[PDB]
RNA sequence: AAUUGAAGAGUUUGAUCAUGGCUCAGAUUGAACGCUGGCGGCAGGCCUAACACAUGCAAGUCGAACGGUAACAGGAAGAAGCUUGCUUCUUUGCUGACGAGUGGCGGACGGGUGAGUAAUGUCUGGGAAACUGCCUGAUGGAGGGGGAUAACUACUGGAAACGGUAGCUAAUACCGCAUAACGUCGCAAGACCAAAGAGGGGGACCUUCGGGCCUCUUGCCAUCGGAUGUGCCCAGAUGGGAUUAGCUAGUAGGUGGGGUAACGGCUCACCUAGGCGACGAUCCCUAGCUGGUCUGAGAGGAUGACCAGCCACACUGGAACUGAGACACGGUCCAGACUCCUACGGGAGGCAGCAGUGGGGAAUAUUGCACAAUGGGCGCAAGCCUGAUGCAGCCAUGCCGCGUGUAUGAAGAAGGCCUUCGGGUUGUAAAGUACUUUCAGCGGGGAGGAAGGGAGUAAAGUUAAUACCUUUGCUCAUUGACGUUACCCGCAGAAGAAGCACCGGCUAACUCCGUGCCAGCAGCCGCGGUAAUACGGAGGGUGCAAGCGUUAAUCGGAAUUACUGGGCGUAAAGCGCACGCAGGCGGUUUGUUAAGUCAGAUGUGAAAUCCCCGGGCUCAACCUGGGAACUGCAUCUGAUACUGGCAA
RNA sequence: GGGUCGUUAGCUCAGUUGGUAGAGCAGUUGACUUUUAAUCAAUUGGUCGCAGGUUCGAAUCCUGCACGACCCACCA
């Protein structure tokens, strides 16, 4: 089962979570198809801090692969319009 | 893992002393199957306490068995010490886990030599109060004879200042005892209730300073180093780093563990005797002989001043005064440290009985406190008894 | 991390008034200046070339107290940067916060300059550093924080830089001690006579 | 080994055993065809093939056959039959 | 077969010690050098300079 | 914006220039040792014994599959002490829930080690004879029947483990009957094949009063897709030795049968007698491979620990089953060795999963906390497990930062130290003195990592329904392992925090006293025999910095393996010379072709990593977005002067 | 921690039936000699591994110990 997820990449203390598609029975900063665009929770106050490839997003998920409760409430964190 | 141990009353430091052969072992199976009719359970047989097979090639305790037992009112962690003159050197070391014992000797022998010399080095150790358990009562029931055993002995206490008024001189047989016979089962059961009446119970600190003793490290197959010792003041919990003091150059070391004969224990108390685990030691590193303790409040030193008096030969001792070169043991409580005579101005040898005094140097630093009193053996038997006055 | 030791000594080694010792009392004049590097400072040094590389290397970094791991880091770093590194290099040693709080007058000596970064006292765009190694950002401003401002040191500090040549690529407030960063210090400026090009050829090989 | 899972050991044990029954009667009914092909019986061989047609297939559809190996089976044996049919 | 450093020493028979590597191009065939201040050939007795190798201590005070 | 980048010296000799060995100045490490040592951040932490192991833990879950309920708090008929509803308590699966068991799913994922494997592995790019749980889309179905069995009772073998025999019963367990199409066999006609039901809510209808029934969520069954994973083949590349030159007989291939998901000597049967090799076969030695790492001007050489992909293994060797997938770490069967228990008849176990211990070795850690966050398995959900993981601890192991203070200060003192005992030096150094107080230490404030989920309520869909359920707001209580958190404030006083190698030249920086080819030193040349710029120590000074040196390994200098870029009349090196096969090289003209070649476009060359430009941690290290490069390779279309094929 | 055997000049090492510490080379020191080497001679060496007990007499015998080595359990 192929999946939308996040990676935990960055330092300790200080994750960067790496929004990628990938394979479900894959490790978790195992091998991964694409990262499709990245998520950091921590970017303080600033001008970035998140990018979902929208495009790739409706694609995937439109071929089987299901995103994850975080990476969900992101997309209504991201929201199609706000 | 095994049984978290709780602390229903105070652990107090008993065990066996006596001349060789005397049956203390086999007067130690008895004391423990008592309580496992009086109390919950604490039986140990006298095979049992024996726990090497060289033991069992000679019938002797060549290395000092620990069993235990536990009245109604408070436990009891008992320590069979060897009557072997062979095996006296194992026998100071366990008496710095001890407070009050019992004196199991023969009925049929009486005080002998042997019975003489594991008494005196009571005192210079650390045991004032010892209730006389003279075994073997069932092949010798002539009261006349054997009362001038339990009189003698009261004398032969008062020799070494031991009030043996206070202290009962009890007659008794292990032989029925443990073997079924319920007349001599309950003669140890005269013991189970002098036991806890005379000796009280001493308040050993458990807020000063942690002080262990080390007893003798242990082979734990599956831990590492676990080593015992009387927490004779303080306490220790599964955490804090103290030292290994003594004969090598003190060091660090962290106690990952607290254990009561294979039962498991939080942390420690006062005048406690169980096992602590130590976080990456070698077994070489830390050595039987040594002490384990809390880190920068202790420093030790080699040399101290000592009152001295040389056992003489009406006693058993030596025959002949010690020369400048002369270098026997002297024992802190469980260390076997040699030490050379350091004669001053005027006296140049020692005749067995002076109660002279001089300086000392030994051959390791041990951690210094003015007080700390020694036994002194050499030629087979004890040289000497004395107690640190000075450190320079 | 600071060399710490007698300051005036490693003037006496190269001979050079590196203004270590530069405080209160204007020019040194009390040790017996330029010809007392040690116990034997008779011997007129062969000097082979090495020596005269590593003594303009050394010589560089006593002025600002940098260790030579560092240095070589900041080498590197001026390495792989555009242009003359010769140039690139200097920038980057100019470029230190202590050393532009030095050279906007709040303090006699780079060793309070030092000091007083690590004290909590030296404020950024309203940030306070501790870290001496900061390379100052272009078109900034450099003050002092109230609760250690002006603790009769502070004033006095700038009292020998009135007679200092006063750089260009920045000024000050003054009322505050509020520094004011402008555009990279340009080598025509700096250095004054110092040479770079031996710097360069040293670490090379 | 210690696990619950000792479970999954039994269950396929009380699996392979119904498992084997069914893939022994199955292939019994293959050679019987086999048997039948090796005289030339047409009549009864391909009264067997079609004997055999109706257990064929439904091993494959339960899980038994890998159904690649069942299509085979209703290929080459047919291929058998007809070259004497 | 190592060379033994510092001017004298405390080794006999047994001793067992730490070897690091070092031709000494005095002795033939001998290329290996015995680590002074190890395991058991403790640091050279009175050295002031050079302490870090022969493996001695620093002074008392 | 994306590689602006290259150094030598000492040494043969009386002395010189070459040839040609040796040695070092640098940097790096999965490093250790010695001496030393204040703290913090971010990484790393058994490379030797793929040697062996006590204890705890490392994968369990669903009652919304089923019979049940041995437990736990309630409900209900009853009871009893006695404050007659205060409570004591037997019944009872009626509930919330839930052991053991039946069944479904996973356990083949993640984790660990690198023994083996020299190519059935990998890396690169094409190809066709492949299968595909869970996820997603779409087309139909989802009818009706049957026989046992676990649990539980009972007798009972055995030390235990593990069972045995006779009765009882369900299911989304298993098996028929039916029904099937664009599915399978067949050219075709025809032939044959599937399944599973439960859960929530409810008006009329209706209760053999179990429910039939309306409806929604979901799951099951069959077909075509797709995605993903995986199997498979071909060419090329992917270590050493020729002092291994021959190797092989299912071996090379056809046809036919069998076998696999798939084609195939994968396996047999007959026949053919070939095939592999000097552009290096087979045999032997050794070894995980690649992205990358270290170094280097680049080119290369060495390496590939970690992060990541692939591959191989699981006490040793072999085999097979359940299953979509293993021919399986915490699975089975058997044999063997090594251990444990033994009632001696017989069984039980695999730390190369995280810690931990013994042994080994120069050499490396806690038997910590938690699923808070991320991911994963199961499940409607809530929840449960998770030694993956997120942290804390231990260690200077590395990379980076900071501090141990600053300013004044001549008396040019004390003392050490050298002396031409004049003086100098140590030395603004210290003291005295003016201020500051970082980090640690104590006492108080305090972010962010937290998205959700739960309940109540609102509206919008759906439906007979304002119900149940799904989506979206509001509200409440909240959810923290780290945590004596990041960070900030205050208090105290310069008080607690600097050593280490070296000083003849190489190669930074000097003398004295003492020892006398003695002790000694050392990377090379080399020093020491009564006046040592090298030995031992003292003073001074230098390099470096919480590190400094030593050992070791890698590369560079080494242009001493030279493709880039060397030599051979004599320094090592022209075979004694010639014929001559394969191979390599090839005059000149025209024309064509377009393999090499060149240009362009496209697919890929994974990501992380190296490079450039920005952003965030007080800065940095580090993390990090976008780009660049990934030098290669494949395909199509063009230029075609040159090499080459082909024609005269 | 146990019980069994060792330790002596600079070195290899002596000292039986308990009678009183040295042998061969030497480290080194003078001589021959090209320096020598060798060797001839000269100087010397232990508080008998530390001491004590029984000893008239103990390096010999009786143990306890620092420095070595084997089996015995070492299993909070
Ligand atoms: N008369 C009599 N003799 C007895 C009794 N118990 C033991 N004996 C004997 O006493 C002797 C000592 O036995 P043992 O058990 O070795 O004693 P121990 O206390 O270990 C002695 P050691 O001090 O040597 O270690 C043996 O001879 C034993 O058989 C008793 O009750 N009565």
């Amino acid at each position: 089962m192929v999946t939308i997820r996040l990676a935990r990449h960055g330092a300790k203390k200080r994750p960067f979570y790496q929004v990628v598609v990938a394979d479900s029975r894959n490790a978790r900063n195992g091998r991964f198809i694409e990262r499709v665009g990245f998520f950091n929770p921590i970017a303080s106050e600033k001008e970035e801090g998140t990018r979902l490839d929208l495009d790739r997003i409706a694609h995937w998920v439109g071929q089987g692969a299901t995103i994850s409760d975080r990476v969900a409430a992101l997309i209504k964190e991201v929201n199609k319009a706000a | 893992s095994k049984e978290k141990f709780e602390r229903t009353k105070p652990h107090v430091n008993v065990g066996t002393i006596g001349h060789v052969d005397h049956g203390k072992t086999t007067l130690t199976a008895a004391i423990t199957t008592v309580l496992a009719k009086t109390y919950g359970g604490a039986a140990r047989a006298f095979d049992q306490i024996d726990n090497a097979p060289e033991e069992k090639a000679r019938g002797i305790t060549i290395n000092t068995s620990h069993v235990e037992y536990d009245t109604p009112t408070r436990h009891y962690a008992h320590v069979d010490c060897p009557g072997h003159a062979d095996y006296v050197k194992n026998m100071i070391t366990g008496a710095a886990q001890m407070d009050g014992a019992i004196l199991v000797v023969a009925a049929t022998d009486g005080p002998m030599p042997q019975t003489r010399e594991h008494i005196l080095l009571g005192r210079q150790v650390g045991v004032p109060y010892i209730i006389v358990f003279l075994n073997k009562c069932d092949m010798v029931d002539d009261e006349e004879l054997l009362e001038l055993v339990e009189m003698e002995v009261r004398e032969l206490l008062s020799q070494y200042d031991f009030p043996g008024d206070d202290t009962p001189i009890v007659r008794g047989s292990a032989l029925k005892a443990l073997e079924g016979d319920a007349e001599w089962e309950a003669k140890i059961l005269e013991l189970a209730g002098f036991l806890d009446s005379y000796i009280p119970e001493p308040e050993r600190a458990i807020d000063k300073p942690f002080l262990l003793p080390i007893e003798d490290v242990f082979s734990i197959s599956g831990r590492g180093t676990v080593v015992t010792g009387r927490v004779e003041r303080g306490i220790i919990k599964v955490g804090e780093e103290v030292e290994i003091v003594g004969i090598k150059e003190t060091q660090k070391s962290t106690c990952t563990g607290v254990e009561m004969f294979r039962k498991l224990l939080d942390e420690g108390r006062a005048g406690e005797n169980v096992g602590v685990l130590l976080r990456g030691i070698k077994r070489e590193e830390i050595e039987r002989g040594q002490v384990l303790a809390k880190p920068g409040t202790i420093k030790p030193h080699t040399k101290f001043e000592s009152e001295v008096y040389i056992l003489s030969k009406d006693e058993g001792g030596r025959h002949t005064p010690f020369f400048k070169g002369y270098r026997p043991q002297f024992y802190f409580r469980t260390t076997d440290v040699t030490g050379t005579i350091e004669l001053p101005e005027g006296v140049e040898m020692v005749m067995p009985g002076d109660n002279i005094k001089m300086v000392v140097t030994l051959i390791h630093p041990i951690a210094m406190d003015d007080g700390l009193r020694f036994a002194i053996r050499e030629g087979g038997r004890t040289v000497g008894a004395g107690v640190v006055a000075k450190v320079l | 991390a600071r060399y710490l030791g007698p300051k005036l000594k490693l003037s006496r080694r190269e001979g050079t008034d590196l203004f270590l010792k530069s405080g209160v009392r204007a020019i040194d004049t009390k040790c017996k200046i330029e010809q007392a590097p040690g116990q034997h400072g008779a011997r007129k040094p062969r000097l082979s070339d090495y020596g005269v590389q590593l003594r303009e290397k050394q010589k560089v970094r006593r002025i600002y107290g940098v260790l030579e791991r560092q240095f070589r880091n900041y080498y590197k770093e001026a390495a792989r940067l555009k242009g003359n590194t010769g140039e690139n290099l200097l920038a980057l040693l100019e470029g230190r916060l202590d050393n532009v709080v030095y050279r906007m007058g709040f303090g006699a000596t780079r060793a309070e300059a030092r000091q007083l970064v690590s004290h909590k006292a030296i404020m950024v765009n309203g940030r306070v550093v501790n870290i001496a190694s900061y390379q100052v950002s272009p078109n900034d401003v450099v003050s002092i924080r109230e609760k250690a401002k002006k603790q009769s040191r502070v004033k006095a500090a700038l009292e020998l830089a009135e007679q200092r040549e006063k750089p260009t690529w920045l000024e000050v407030d003054a009322g505050k001690m509020e520094g004011t960063f402008k555009r990279k210090p340009e080598r025509s400026d700096l250095s004054a006579d110092i040479n770079e090009h031996l710097i360069v050829e040293l670490y090379s090989k | 080994n210690i696990k619950s899972a000792k479970k999954r050991a039994i269950q396929s044990e009380k699996a392979r055993k119904h498992n084997a029954s069914r893939r022994s009667m199955m292939r019994t009914f293959i050679k019987k065809v086999y048997a039948a092909i090796e005289a030339g019986d047409k009549a009864a061989a391909q009264k067997a093939f079609n004997e055999m047609q109706p257990i064929v297939d439904r091993q494959a559809a339960k899980g038994l056959i890998h159904k690649n190996k069942a299509a085979r089976h209703k290929a080459n044996l047919t291929a058998q039959i007809n070259k004497l049919a | 077969t190592s060379y033994i450093g510092g001017e004298g020493h405390n080794l006999q028979e047994h001793s067992v010690i730490l070897i690091r590597g070092g031709r000494v191009k005095d002795l033939p065939g001998v290329r290996y050098h015995t680590v002074r201040g190890a395991l058991d050939c403790s640091g050279v007795k009175d050295r002031k300079q050079a302490r870090s190798k022969y493996g001695v201590k620093r002074p008392k005070a």
